[PDB]
């Protein structure tokens, strides 16, 4: 059945932690809605 | 049933215990959130059955009680932020410069961010707070890291 519960308030964050890489990948999204590395 | 912007946390209290299946963004009265999190089902608001209104399977994509009403998007240069709701955790910011997702039909973003599945529907913000995206659909590369896509919705 499930439900919903408010976690927050939907806002950019002044000084957040800045994480992860910026890669670039050749992938393939098929008929079902699923990405694949090509 | 409530009419309150922000992001939402998906329950599920019959299965498995009160866990967490996925985030949703609430704005305009519409509820929005990844395919693959609700399969398209009714929602509970404690007093209000929301009813999927639009849904793809291809795009992972669902809204309730609207149409899909995000439309912004990443400018393929600034820096986004997810706005991470994991499971059993507070709400945090995650800044990040986004990816590229290489297909056939074009590139779409994508964040590096490695997030517990129960975290997909997690939106993705522009410097003026604008959701330019659901983080929980993706890839994971040899590292055994995730790399999530900037699903966004036509409006």
């Amino acid at each position: 059945d499930m439900y919903i519960e408010r976690a927050g308030d939907i806002t950019w964050e002044k000084d957040a932690e800045v994480t992860g890489n910026s890669p670039r990948l050749d992938v393939a999204l098929d008929e079902s809605g699923d990405f694949s590395l090509v | 049933g409530e009419t309150t912007d922000g992001v939402y946390r998906v329950m599920t209290r019959r299965l498995l215990g009160s866990t967490q299946v996925g985030v949703g963004v609430m704005q305009e009265g519409v509820f929005h959130t990844m395919w693959h999190v609700t399969k398209g089902a009714a929602l509970r608001s404690g007093e209000g059955r929301l009813d999927p209104y639009w849904g793809d399977v291809k795009q992972d994509l669902v809204s309730y009680c609207g149409p899909w009403k995000l439309d912004a998007a990443w400018d393929g240069l600034s820096e986004v932020q997810l706005l991470a709701v994991p499971p059993g955790e507070r709400a945090k910011n995650i800044q990040t410069l986004p990816g590229i997702f290489k297909t056939k039909d074009g590139d779409i973003g994508a964040v590096a961010l490695d997030y517990p599945a129960g975290t997909s529907g997690s939106p993705i913000l522009d410097k003026c707070g604008r959701v330019i995206g659901l983080y929980g659909n993706g890839v994971v590369i040899k590292n055994g890291s995730y790399v999530s896509a900037i699903t966004q919705g036509k409006r």
